[PDB]
């Protein structure tokens, strides 16, 4: 009987552990994807800032 | 005592649940306002129908059910529909955005936002139970909700209710009546994720239901309503042993004992007869032998596969209506002497029979005819592995090019989950191959 | 379920005005915003494109943008002009003069925040926003440069919202302006990266349709926009009317785009009939006809990755299933075999105004390659000689930035070829 209880508890524990790991990993992955995409857009804004800065360095000529 | 909580997930699960609960009401004489003149036990009772219906002091009979969808379109129809009165509003749960046929959204991105509330409502239902027996989960393989959120819920229920029984009624995707080309992906993923948390799952192939509706009911182009009403008839046959009770009744757990030789081999094939129009039924009373014969014509199966090319591990017949053991045994003898029923060498060849006396009813104005007797066969056969193979093939065609995979990775998933699920499916296919091999 | 409409530039504003005309007709909305239709099915999904304003008025969730004032005055002057939010007109004086840099980097950059504030207001009153749609042109300067930029900034503020565009492809057959290939390549460089779906409206395809099939030796921009409005009404039909399909833009995009970069669609419409002088089989072929396509591409020169067909009108849907299965099996060689069941088909039992039944066609075909190779050709014909570069370098751009856009588009074409050549084994 105690072995039966031990196996039920083991099943519950590892169900919980694997699900928690999966949800943590998914949160990390989606966060990294968004972050990469946000920083890419920011670098794009930067190139935009650079070129608009450049326009001011030719009119003074 | 021995209550069952039904959980209907996604569009398919919700609409099938509508069909099933309407049919249950008609079967038990429960009105759309929840009242049942038959029941003189006000506020409660241990009657058989109480396994699926709780009672209020005001005499309402409330389904032991909770409907969940990540978008409100489908459940709103319930809230405003004919049976709006049956359900406490807390039993109807809706999000705002759906899973867009993406398993990741159903399991992780949107599902996590509502899983705790759904579990709380399920707990509220379970706390009313004096001896809860298990859960019945209705869902589709192909939808993002019906796959991902169903899988997440099954994991969580395994945690919160231990090994307590969880049965599935799962809609297998038809190649041509679907909204999504990525349904093989979701099917494989959810089958992999829930395989350890389901004790028994009844797959319903929409292509089989569609063909049955066309051939047997002369319906040019069946709708979701036609398929759902037929599916409700099958679910009713499977659950009648739980909801009714009599001398010859055999309780679904007793069949479950025979139908599952190993924990992974828990996918029975369901066949149902008679499916016949009112026009064809007139002056065509169908005998026990005739419907029993129909049970072995593969065109009546819920899943398109060939039992005759596999081996039987179990065969159960669930009759309901005007049926007695003499006729059942006679028909079974004729079938045994005239059909290809090849059992694996390691299990007996007998047929397990149960009979409920309450006759099948039908939704008024539906296309299915009212009949005096009907039968549902539940057989564990290796042939159902074909349904896996087919799907595993479609998956393989896309994943080789990673077609559509970016939609899942974008929602936080990894290709490793895809590969792990596919390998689990391959192991399942070889398990089904192995069980059929002969001993030495 | 709410979509937010943005029209930018001359072409974008004009075809968007026509789109609103058509769909308001279909939904029973008059130029003031009142509803006078004879079907409650006209309003079950009215919030998709309209806000319900005080006094039971209906107002487009639309946003009119331009670096010139003439198109806003014309839009108000035209039919249904007084229905839009008067505060949603975001205007400028200085214009862009068919310069991509002036639309993307310098002047459109000054007006972009003004436009984004209006977008934010519209968005914050949405119960659940599903995404954006942009009507614009790629050959111009405002619609091109400023729309690409506005797309990027919207993705910054709505990274998890669907961005679709109806992008009009420049063609020498309709516009004299030489530099249009530069603008088209520069804007495609952005579109490949920041959009979920781009419906390539090709002016060459439109003029070819209007001439050879509609018998117009001289078609006006209105003649082409008639076709474009019909197409846009078709593409949005599923979202606007009740059916047996529960799909927002994210569900449809998931079903239609197998690879993130290859999201450039080949629209099609049928029937295309002239004012001088129909069965499901005929609609079905006509819709798959290379001469009903709104992109200047031959589908039989490529292979379909995914296809969606929307039928409008009361018809035998059994027959629709039959004819679609028929076209698929009798043209199997033109549907990639590593994507099973890649053709989807919807039916709406209410036809568009003026027709008993129409067939809108969306196609993700590798033949779109042909269109992208056309543009590129024109592009190089100038860049190898660095023609007119001063127009852009004067605004601050570098010459290797043109090279990046050209190589990105060449990479996109090479990618369309890769999956056209792929096989199951
Ligand atoms: O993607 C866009 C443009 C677009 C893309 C794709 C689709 C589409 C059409 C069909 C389809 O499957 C068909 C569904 N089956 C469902 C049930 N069926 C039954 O028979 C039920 C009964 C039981 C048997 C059969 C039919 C999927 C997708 C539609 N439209 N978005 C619009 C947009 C673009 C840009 C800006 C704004 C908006
Ligand atoms: N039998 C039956 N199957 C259905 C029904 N509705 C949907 N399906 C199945 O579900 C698949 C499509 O996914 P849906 O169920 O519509 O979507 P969902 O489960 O609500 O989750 P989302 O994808 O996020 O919308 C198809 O493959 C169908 O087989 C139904 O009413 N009856
Ligand atoms: N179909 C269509 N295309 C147009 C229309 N007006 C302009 N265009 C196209 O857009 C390009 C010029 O862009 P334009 O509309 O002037 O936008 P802008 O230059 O940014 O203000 C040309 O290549 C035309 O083909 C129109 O009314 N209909
Ligand atoms: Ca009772
Ligand atoms: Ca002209
Ligand atoms: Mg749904
Ligand atoms: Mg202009």
């Amino acid at each position: 009987i105690q072995k039966a209880i031990e196996e039920n508890n083991n099943f519950i524990k590892m169900a919980k552990e694997k699900l928690a790991q999966k949800m943590e990993s998914n949160k990390e992955n989606r966060e990294a994807h968004l972050a990469a995409m946000l920083e890419r857009l920011q670098e794009k804004d930067k190139h935009a800032e650079e070129v608009r800065k450049n326009k001011e360095l030719k009119e003074e000529a | 005592m021995r209550e069952c909580i039904s959980i209907h997930v996604g569009q398919a699960g919700v609409q099938i649940g509508n069909a099933c609960w309407e049919l249950y009401c008609l079967e038990h004489g429960i009105q759309p306002d929840g009242q049942m003149p038959s029941d003189k036990t006000i506020g409660g009772g241990d009657d058989s129908f109480n396994t699926f219906f709780s009672e209020t002091g005001a005499g309402k009979h409330v389904p032991r059910a909770v409907f969940v969808d990540l978008e409100p379109t489908v459940i709103d129809e319930v809230r405003t529909g004919t049976y709006r009165q049956l359900f406490h509003p807390e039993q109807l749960i809706t999000g705002k955005e759906d899973a867009a046929n993406n398993y990741a959204r159903g399991h992780y991105t949107i599902g996590k936002e509502i899983i705790d509330l759904v579990l709380d409502r399920i707990r509220k239902l379970a706390d009313q139970c004096t001896g809860l027996q298990g859960f019945l989960v209705f869902h589709s393989f192909g939808g993002g909700t019906g796959s991902g959120f169903t899988s997440l819920l099954m994991e969580r229920l395994s945690v919160d209710y231990g090994k307590k029984s969880k049965l599935e009624f799962s809609i297998y995707p038809a190649p041509q009546v679907s909204t999504a080309v990525v349904e093989p992906y979701n099917s494989i993923l959810t089958t992999h994720t829930t395989l350890e948390h389901s004790d028994c799952a009844f797959m319903v192939d929409n292509e089989a239901i569609y063909d049955i509706c066309r051939r047997n009911l002369d319906i040019e182009r069946p709708t979701y309503t036609n398929l759902n009403r037929l599916i409700s008839q099958i679910v009713s046959s499977i659950t009648a042993s739980l909801r009714f009770d009599g001398a010859l009744n055999v309780d679904l757990t007793e069949f479950q004992t025979n139908l599952v030789p190993y924990p992974r081999i828990h996918f029975p094939l369901a066949t149902y007869a008679p499916v016949i129009s009112a026009e064809k039924a007139y002056h065509e009373q169908l005998s026990v032998a005739e419907i029993t014969n129909a049970c072995f014509e593969p065109a009546n199966q819920m899943v398109k596969c060939d039992p005759r090319h596999g081996k039987y591990m179990a065969c159960c017949l669930l009759y309901r209506g005007d049926v007695v053991p003499k006729d059942v045994n006679a028909a079974i003898a004729t079938i045994k002497t005239k059909r290809s029923i090849q059992f694996v060498d390691w299990c007996p060849t007998g047929f397990k029979v149960g009979i409920n006396y309450q006759p099948p009813t039908v939704v008024p104005g539906g296309d299915l005819a009212k009949v005096q007797r009907a039968v549902c066969m539940l057989s564990n056969t290796t042939a159902i592995a074909e349904a896996w193979a087919r799907l595993d093939h479609k998956f393989d065609l896309m994943y080789a090019k990673r077609a559509f995979v970016h939609w899942y990775v974008g929602e936080g998933m990894e290709e490793g989950e895809f590969s792990e699920a596919r390998e689990d499916m391959a192991a399942l296919e070889k398990d089904y191959e192995e069980v059929g091999v002969d001993s030495v | 379920r709410e979509i937010v409409h943005i029209q930018a530039g001359q072409c974008g504003n004009q075809i968007g005005a026509k789109f609103w005309e058509v769909i308001s007709d279909e939904h029973g909305i008059d130029p003031t915003g009142s509803y006078h239709g004879d079907s409650d099915l006209q309003l079950e999904r009215i919030n998709v494109y309209y806000n319900e304003a005080t006094g039971n008025k209906y107002v487009p969730r639309a946003i009119l943008v331009d670096l010139e004032p003439g198109t806003m005055d014309s839009v108000r002057s035209g039919p249904f002009g007084q229905i839009f939010r008067p505060d949603n007109f975001v205007f400028g004086q200085s214009g862009a003069g068919n310069n991509w840099a002036k639309g993307h980097y310098t002047e459109g950059a000054e007006l972009v925040d003004s436009v984004l504030d209006v977008v934010r207001k519209e968005s914050e009153s949405c119960d659940c926003l599903q995404g954006f749609q942009l009507t614009h042109s790629l050959g111009g300067g405002t619609g091109s440069g400023m729309g690409t930029l506005l797309i990027s900034k919207i993705r910054e503020e709505y990274p998890d919202r669907i961005m679709n565009t109806f992008s009009v492809m420049p063609s020498p057959k309709v516009s004299d302006t030489v530099v249009e290939p530069y603008n088209a390549t520069l804007s495609v460089h952005q579109l490949v990266e920041n959009t979920d779906e781009t419906y390539c409206i090709d002016n060459e395809a439109l003029y070819d349709i209007c001439f050879r099939t509609l018998k117009l030796t001289t078609p006006t921009y209105g003649d082409l926009n008639h076709l474009v409005s019909a197409t846009m009404s078709g593409v949005t039909t599923c979202l606007r009317f009740p059916g047996q399909l529960n799909a927002d833009l994210r569900k449809l995009a998931v079903n239609m785009v197998p690879f993130p970069r290859l999201h450039f669609f080949m629209p099609g419409f049928a029937p295309l009939t002239s004012r001088g002088s129909l069965t499901v089989p005929e609609l079905t072929q006509q819709m798959f006809d290379s001469k009903n396509m709104m992109a200047a591409c031959d589908p039989r020169h490529g292979r379909y990755l995914t296809v969606a067909a929307i039928f409008r009108g009361r018809m035998s849907m059994k027959e629709v299933d039959e004819q679609m299965l028929n076209v698929q099996n009798k043209n199997s060689s033109y549907f990639v075999e590593w994507i099973p069941n890649n053709v989807k088909t919807a039916v709406c039992d209410i036809p568009p105004r003026g027709l008993k039944m129409s067939a809108t066609f969306i196609g993700n075909s590798t033949a779109i390659q042909e269109l992208f190779k056309r543009i590129s050709e024109q592009f190089t014909a100038m860049f190898r000689r660095k023609a007119f570069l001063h127009w852009y370098t004067g605004e601050g751009m570098d010459e290797m930035e043109f090279t990046e856009a050209e190589s990105n588009m060449n990479d996109l074409v090479s990618e369309y070829q890769q999956y056209q050549d792929a096989t199951a084994d």
